[PDB]
Formats: structure tokens, C-alpha cells, sequence
DNA sequence: ATTTACTACTCGTTCTGGTGTTTCTCGT
DNA sequence: AAACACCAGAACGAGTAGTAAATTGGGC
């Protein structure tokens, strides 16, 4: 079991319900739990099926070197870079 | 999507609700005050949620709760049981007839209450004993437990009264007995229904609508819980149900109440030696 | 008895059951004479009103409209130490069993199962006696039957039927899962019950709705079923009938 | 080590930079890393120190059960409710 | 006010490589700002040492926030080789820079420190009375059969190590080099933040990362060389990136960072003077 | 040989090192005469002037305004291994360290050290010729001296800037900061030992100077006055042969 | 009576380009 | 040349009555 973490933007009232069954809603779109690997996956089920317009992170701690993976739904104006493996985010210009 | 509970042992252990309406605003558990302040509850990640006066829940709100598998418990002074609601259909067949097959023998029934109490005492009983007179072991080595308790913590202990109307208004102690008892009380029901069994249907406890929970819980009520009352009445605080409520939690962390819960019934009952499901 | 509530707040303003409609009136309750409260969609329910259902002894069901949907009941895994063990020692022995069996056939097609047949022998013939039965309904209102709007009437029918069946078996106190016919299932007593009155009202109405073939053919058919268990007083009907099975293990 | 979440708002541009000097910026405000101990206390030393009529809330993994603790500082719409030890967020009105 | 100091090395992500843009301070924080003028914001902190890649421009004020925050900046070449280096010009222990200088004068001393060094890079002691330059003799012939041993572990073609990239579509070589640079990074990074010369070596001499070549040669083969075979064997697309992503699983699986600090004063420990 | 470049971006456009003015006027700089580049706020280096400053051997160092503060430098611990080695046999061995101190303490006052006296007793008589140096100067300006209110914040503020060049010194010439003969023990260490020489010459009566005046924000003016200073008499330029001067006597 | 789908509208936060400033956050 | 402090506006998203519709997401 790992800490989590979902941010969401643009999603609708349905996924921001679901998301406040489990987790605790610290700010406005900002998610906060310690779930299971098994439950986890069930909640980035439900946001993948909630979200259509909307923009979703959503970080968790693991053993990697970060200590930490994030993974995104949707486009949103910060997106995700690989360098060399390692996954940082860019701020795009309009 | 639909919309399943979550495993008992990854959840936290209880919730305690009082004065505002419950409503579902937008698919989830919220709780609005007088002054209208919204409070989302997750109640996914709780085992039982404790609904004390004060507090008007709407259907809807109930109807979420048994989806997610939460125990619901309205509560009385003290956090004394009163009511509670979940999925009536939750319980397993094959389960429930095994509950049951090992109650109905007399021979099946005395080897399952055997079990309890060797697990609860860590000895087993003399030999030859019926219920009536485990019951009566039982009662004795209580009594003993309260006086060393007592003698342990500092605590001044003249017996155990369970009506509030005979607790001295400076007494504290029993009434921290009662809320923690009832603290445990809560979370071994939601266990059992979780697990599929009959709170309804008890060995030593019969009758009582509850009577597999008091089984269950009173094996391991005074290796952890109740020591905790005691801990809390000699420090003789403003709000004791508080400090109890924190207190009985941190202990079911500590010793992971949640997670042995569930077991542990399938462990007493294997004593009847019929063929576990 | 029983009563149904809906569209409103359940309290104790002062003294007595109250339910607050949406216009501000207050009905007085009494919590006496009644074995079981179903809370139909659209209420709220206080803490000092469930304090005092307590009191009295009465099941609170949350159930969907008409009892049609059962979401949540008072008192989960049965609160009846009696009515359980006594279902429990019907089920396990093999004698009794079929005792039941048997009265639950004969309550079904009005008249006795033929002797010396074993519950499994009884399952064949009831098989038969369906699917000869959903051929004539078929016959009678004009519907091609093959065993697809008519399948997703009957499904969304006994559905409803579950609901007021589930109902009634918590208000007699007994559990849904310990069934006769049916085993295994979490709520093989419910389905054993609602065979038995299945094709006396429900089924053939779900043929009506599926032959005006309808937008909404779901919708149509709960309410329908709403309408029926209301005028027809099915739940009410339904407890005494589960009872009269029981009885017939001796 | 383990997991650490910080969530801005209304804070100068100081303390957003300096946040991205060890925490990776995945939203606008919300900060994700995997610190220690005494780092952790240090990002809330940068905190306290350098945020100026702005709210912040941070959260970070720990033993309890709920596998997370989190502490806020400033005031805002969503303010921490202590539920008998356990600590939920509530929504004030106008 | 705003004190900002750096975090322990073993607590931080190995390397991070930049390319094609320029490095600016906006509002505190290490930024790259790319031709199309997207903003990557690159945590300083968190980050052993950062890697500039070409078409990399940097800022004074740049340079200044990484030495704060201890970072080190290597400037590289191609296959990740190493060009130039910056770093807090004092940032150093003089304890322990004289303790390093006292073991590097004595003609003595520093023959134990080189004994010590070849005795824990292959698991068993180094042969008596034997030079510098002949115990430098001895590792490369051993060297030569481990990268036999590896290839035919891995089943690479091997028909030489190649230095110099005009000598080598035969990916295996470029890997190793590319392997070690990044060994070579991290290694400097820790001898410096350690408060250790990387000029002053023992093995190695004249070369101004001397004490670097010493201290990574001892376990370079332990894990990095023989993850570079791995990549070498699929011989993917981009070497270079490949190789870097499984260094990195390295550097954390064998814990490093955390482990290369103690291994200086163990080797220098064989001086046998009071550190 | 040393160069400073200011406000601009540092390229190659064909071949050498190039400075790109804001009016975007080129500054074409000689390979040869750079033995060290001071790199002062406003500065931007390009991939490619690293690449070059590493194949002719240059030393980069980001600094403040004429070298006020380091900040970092190219080559970090260390960059020629016989220099380092070479100040590190003067430090650890008494003899030698002792000449080296002698040589420090004539540099400074401007007379020969007392005959038979050791390091520790060299120091004691440093610190007071130094509190006595303090006193006079601040009965030649206008200001209240107690020892080491607004006096003190101009005179740590004008050592800091000090310290900035010399340290530079020290790199650009190839030694190490960390390695002392008066002060030891500290990080620079031997930058405060060099510092010290010079300290007294120009920067300190500079300091007294400005806190005379009583301005507003003391800290900044004596940064700025120190930054003229180290421009117009070339203090960085001087420093460098002196402290192999320091050295040498160590030697012989 | 309770809950959800849906939409501008209000409110509030981020982003930004306009002013202008500095080359800076010290002590051996 | 590079970077920072100050602020109200533009842009954008969350919170909010309003309208409306439901009482609902299968079978044994
Ligand atoms: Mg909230
Ligand atoms: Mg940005
Ligand atoms: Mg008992
Ligand atoms: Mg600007
Ligand atoms: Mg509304």
C-alpha cells in the first residue's frame, strides 16, 4: 500500500464524487490517499471512464529512483518529458 | 463503472458523525452542518462509520454506504449501540450453513466455545466443562482482570456498573469501560457481515441479535482494548468518549485489529473440525 | 403490519413518528402496530426517529420505489436468532428439505408434485413447466418467442420481483441465502420464493410491454411493477405465503 | 524516505521557485517528491518562511493508517476538521 | 533569510542530461527554455550532478543556484564523454584534503593506498612486492579476460576495446564509453561534495580526475561495465539513452551514492593514519 | 593574463571566443591572451566557448562585479595536481610552514618577523597590531570604535568583497582555498591568509571612508567602492604573483 | 423530498506585461 | 545582459442557482 495522489482540471461533477469515496479532497481538484497497488488501478479505472474532456494526474510512491511514478490522462497545459528515463514535466507556451 | 467495497483490512478503522443532514452530493458521502459547512467523508476507506444524535441521513446515503460495504451505527451515551443498516444480501450461503451446523450440535457447539476460550485465556479449559460453567470461569477471571488493570494504572475501581444511571458523575471509569467495548463492538460486526457470517448466530452468547459479535469480540477485548479505557479514565478528562474513540483506533493501528479480525472467526470455528468453505 | 414511506423527512418533533412532506405537514406514525418501515426513495431519516424504532422492535428496509429495488436493511445478517436456525435446520437435513421443496411446487402450480421425486428430479419438471409457460404467454400476446426486446422486458420484470421478495423475506425474519431449490447463491431463498408467484402477475405483464415495443421498455416495466406490488398489495401478500412454506418442513 | 505533496496558492513567486528547486511541479501550485525526514522539515521551514498571505498544504506518507499526515499553513476555503484524531477537510460558505 | 542549503548526496537522483536550450533562473529555479520556448523546470536539488548536452546555453546566475544547492554541472561530449566541469570553488575539507595530500607524498603510504585499491576491485590481494606500474601490469591483464568473459556471457562480438569513437555500426563500444562517463559523473560529484581532490590519484596520475579514474575503476565492473554488454547485445536505437536509463537502475539497486563516500576512507584507511 | 566580460553572451561564431553585446555588437577575444576568464553577472556561456576553453586549458570562474565574490569555477576540487601537492608539503610540514608565515607577516606590515618566534606566537602579535591598527584608523576618520553598530556592518561587508578577489587568486593561479598556514581548519583558509596582507592597504581605511558619511543601505556602498577599487588598481592582477611570491619562501 | 444533467454567470487564481530596480542576503 | 518586485487585467476554472429530468445500470 503507497501514498496517492490525483489532481484533476476540467473533469465532470461524477469523477470529482467518485474520487472523494476513498480519497480526501485537501483542494479544489487535489486528491490525497494511501491505497493498495490492486485499488489503485481501480481508481485510474474510474478515471479513465469519468474523464473524456477533462485533464488527470496522478502520482503514487513506488521503489523507482524518483521514489514516486505519475501517470496522466487528457491534454493539459503541462505535459509530461522523458530524459533518459527519467520523467520530469514542461510548461507549454499557448 | 460500477461501484464494488474495498478489502476490510485496507481501510480505516472507524468515523464518528454528529449534528448535520447526510446527503450524496454528486456520488459521495457528505456531511452538512448547521452553518452549512460541507464535510466529504470517504467511506470507501472506513470499515464503520459511528452516526451519533443529531445526525439525519437520506436514502440515497444509505444506499451508498452497503454499496461501498461501510457499516452504518447510530449510537446512544457512551457510543452504546443502538441501530445499524447494510446490504442485506451480503453474507455467504455457504458460509451461513456453516455458522449454523456447527451452533445447532451441542457436541459441535462446546468445541468451537473451547476454542474461544483457549484463545481468549491462552490455556485451555478444564476438561468436562459446559458452557454454563465456562461462563462461570469466564465471570471470575474478569474480575481478576479489572482489579489488576486498576492496580496497574491507578484507578479507583469499586465494579463494573453498565446502566449510566450508577456511574458517580466523577466515576469516568465506566464509562470509559462502555465506550471502548462499544468502540470494538462496531468494528467486529462490520467484520463478520464483511466476512459473511451471522452476527445473530453466537456459541457462548445466544438469544441476542448480536450474539457472535460478543463471542468474537470479548476473546480480545481485554488484551487490548479495554486496557486502553483505563489509560484514558486515569488522566480523568473533560471529554472521555473522545479521547477513548482516539485511543481504541490507535490500538487497532498498532496491533492491526482490522487485519486479524477476519481469521480469527475462521479460526475458532475450524474447531468444530466440519470442513472449512 | 407494514407501511410505506416516501417523498419526505423522518423525525420526532415532539414525542411521536413523524413524516414532513414537501409541504410542510406533519403525519403522526405510529411505531406501534408496525413490524417493518420501507423507505422509499426521497427520504430522510433522523437519529432520535431510528432511537425509537429501536425502542419498538421495528425493521427499518431502505428500498427503492414500491419495494422494488432493496438497497439496505435495519439489523444486516438478520437479527432473528430463531428464524435463522429454524431455516438453517430445514435446509440441512436432506428429509426436511425436500418438505419444502415439495410445498413450494405444489404453491406454484396449484396442485400436488408427484410422489417419490427427488429435488433434483423436481428441478426437471419445473424447467419443463417454465419454458411451456413462457409458449403460451408468447401465444397469448402476440409475441415471437425463442426463448430482443420480450428477454429484456421479462429480465428488468423479475427483477422488480426480486426486490419486493427480498423484502418480504426480511420483514418474516428470515435470510435471502439459504435456499431450497436454488443453493449457493447470495440470494437463493429470494429467487425459490419469487417462482413461485413469478408467472401469477409480473411475467405476463412484461409480455404487454414488450408487444406496444416501447422507447423506454425498462422504465415501463418498473413502473408497471411499481403499480402492481402497490394496488395489489404483493409484499403484504408475500410474508404470509414465505411463512406457510416454512412450516410446511415440520 | 517517502512521499511528499505540496499544494500552493496565492503564494509570491519566491517560494513556487523555490519548491522547484527539489520538487517537481506536475500542476499549477502542486508539487510532488520523496523526501526525508529532515528535508521534509526544511521544505516546511521554506514554507512558513517565504509564503505571505497565501495558503499552503502539505502532505507526506507516514505509519498510521491512514498512511498519510498533512499540515497547512494560512488560512483558506478549505479548512483541516479533526474527527476524533482523524483528520478529514470541510467546506466553508459565504 | 532564504538560507539554501544542499541535501545529502545519497538522497538524490543520479543524473539528469540537458540539451538544445537555454538555462535561465526564473523566479529561483533551474529552467530550460528550448527553441519553441516551452519551459522544462529541472529540480537543482534532488540531482547529484546534471549533464549539459550541446546547444546548451547557461547563465551566470545558472551556475551560481546549482553550487548553492551543490549540483554538479559537466559539460559533455559525444557518448556522454566529459569536456569541462564547475562546482563551488572552495567546497572543500582541508582535513581531509591533507590527509589525502599526506597519503599521496610519502612514497610509502601511497603504495599501501594502491594495494588497498587493487585488493578490493577484484576480491583478493594484490601480489608482494610488486611497483605501480607493475601492479598497473597486472589489472590489465585481467581487465582484457573479464571483457572476454563478458562478451561471451552476453554473446557480444567483441574484437577489442576502440577509445577513440573513429575507430568504431558495432554498438558495444560505445556503450562501455558511454557507461563509465556516467560512472566517471557521479563519482567526481561525490568526491567533491565528500570534500576530496579529484586531481590527486594514486593509480592514476597527471590526469586531473585522477582520484575519480581510481576510486570508479575499483567497482566500475561490478555493475556498470557489464550492464553496457546488455545494451550492446539487443544493439538498439539511441545507445546513448539506453545506457543511461539502466545506469541509473544501478546507481539505485546497488545504492551508489550511499556507498561511495565510505569507500574513499576505506582506501585511504590503509595509510594506516588517523583520518 | 586574465580577461573580464560582463553583460553579454559568451559563443564561437568562427573560431574563437566571441562576446555578443545586447546592441549585438561582437567582441572577438584571442585564445592565447586567456589564461583565465572572469565570468561577472549578466553572463551567458554557450556549450561550444566550454568546449574550446577546455582544449586550450581555460579557466572559467563565475564571479561578482571585478571578482567580488565567487560564486563557482571551472575545474572544481582541483586543477593542476602538482600545485596542490606543492602548497600541501609547505602546510604540513612546521619547518616549511613557518618560513611561509614569515614571509606573509613582511608582506603585510612591511618589516621582518621577530627572530625565534613560532606560528601560534606569530598570531599573537598579529592581533594586536591589528586592534591597534582599527584604533587609529578610526581616530583619523570620524568614528566611534569599541571593537569588532553601523562601523562594523561597512568593515565585514568590505572583508567579504576582499575575500571575493583573493579567493579568485587563488584558483586563477591553481592553488587550493582550503589549505592555510595562519588560519587552518576553515574552507579558505589560505584565502584569509593572503586577504590579511593586503587587507589593511586599501580596503579596510575604504570601509571607515564610507561609514563616516553615514549613508543609507552601508552594505552596498562598500561593495561598490571595493568594485572600483579592485578595477583601477588591478588588486586580482597583483594578488596572483604574490602569492606564489608567499609560497616561494617556504622553498628556499 | 432527494439527486443529477446542463448552462452561463460570479468569483477567484494563475499568467502576464507594464512600471522600475538591482548585479546584492555580508562577519574568520 | 540577466533577473526580480510591484500590480490589475486577461484568461481560465471552480462554485452556483436556474432550468429540466429522474426515483433507474438486468436475468438464476
Ligand atoms: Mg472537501
Ligand atoms: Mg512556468
Ligand atoms: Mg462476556
Ligand atoms: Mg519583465
Ligand atoms: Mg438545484
Amino acid at each position: 500500500m503507497s501514498m496517492l495522489v490525483v489532481v484533476t482540471e476540467n473533469v465532470p461533477p461524477r469523477l470529482r464524487g467518485r474520487l472523494a469515496i476513498w480519497l480526501l479532497e485537501v483542494r479544489a481538484g487535489v486528491y490525497v490517499g494511501d491505497v493498495s497497488a490492486k485499488i489503485r488501478e481501480m481508481i485510474w479505472e474510474q478515471i479513465a471512464g469519468l474523464a473524456e474532456e477533462g485533464n488527470v494526474v496522478m502520482a503514487w510512491a513506488t521503489n523507482t529512483e524518483t521514489g514516486f511514478e505519475f501517470q496522466t490522462f487528457g491534454l493539459n497545459r503541462r505535459t509530461p518529458v522523458d530524459l533518459d528515463g527519467l520523467r520530469l514535466v514542461s510548461f507549454l507556451p499557448v | 463503472l460500477p461501484l464494488n467495497p474495498i478489502p476490510l483490512k485496507d481501510r480505516v478503522s472507524m468515523i464518528f458523525l454528529q449534528y448535520g443532514q447526510i446527503d450524496v452530493i454528486d456520488g459521495a458521502f457528505v456531511l452538512i452542518d448547521k452553518t452549512g459547512i460541507r464535510t466529504h467523508i470517504p467511506v470507501g476507506s472506513v470499515a464503520c462509520i459511528m452516526l451519533e444524535p443529531g445526525t439525519r441521513v437520506s436514502h440515497a446515503a444509505v444506499r451508498l454506504a452497503a454499496q461501498v460495504g461501510t457499516l452504518l451505527v447510530w449510537v446512544g451515551e457512551a457510543g452504546v449501540r443502538v441501530y445499524a443498516s447494510g446490504q442485506p444480501g451480503g453474507a455467504r450461503s455457504d458460509k451461513l450453513l456453516y455458522q449454523a451446523k456447527l451452533a445447532l450440535d451441542e457436541d459441535l457447539r462446546l468445541k468451537v466455545v473451547r476454542k474461544m476460550f483457549e484463545l481468549r485465556f491462552g490455556e485451555p479449559a478444564p476438561a468436562r466443562r459446559s458452557v454454563e460453567q465456562l461462563r462461570g470461569i469466564e465471570g471470575s477471571r474478569v474480575r481478576a482482570t479489572y482489579a489488576l488493570l486498576a492496580k496497574q494504572y491507578g484507578v479507583t475501581w469499586n465494579g463494573r456498573r453498565y446502566d449510566p444511571k450508577d456511574w458517580e458523575k466523577g466515576d469516568t471509569i465506566n464509562q470509559c469501560i462502555s465506550a471502548a467495548t462499544s468502540c470494538l463492538y462496531g468494528v467486529t460486526e462490520a467484520a463478520i457481515l464483511a466476512a459473511g457470517y451471522a452476527p445473530a448466530i453466537g456459541f457462548v452468547h445466544t438469544g441476542k441479535p448480536l450474539s457472535f459479535v460478543y463471542d468474537i469480540a470479548d476473546i480480545i477485548k481485554f488484551d487490548t482494548v479495554v486496557p486502553k479505557a483505563f489509560e484514558i479514565a486515569r488522566r480523568n478528562p473533560g471529554e472521555p468518549d473522545r479521547e477513548v474513540r482516539l485511543a481504541c483506533r490507535d490500538i487497532f493501528r498498532s496491533s492491526k485489529t482490522l487485519a486479524k479480525l477476519i481469521p480469527l472467526i475462521e479460526d475458532v470455528l475450524a474447531a468444530g473440525e466440519i470442513q472449512p468453505p
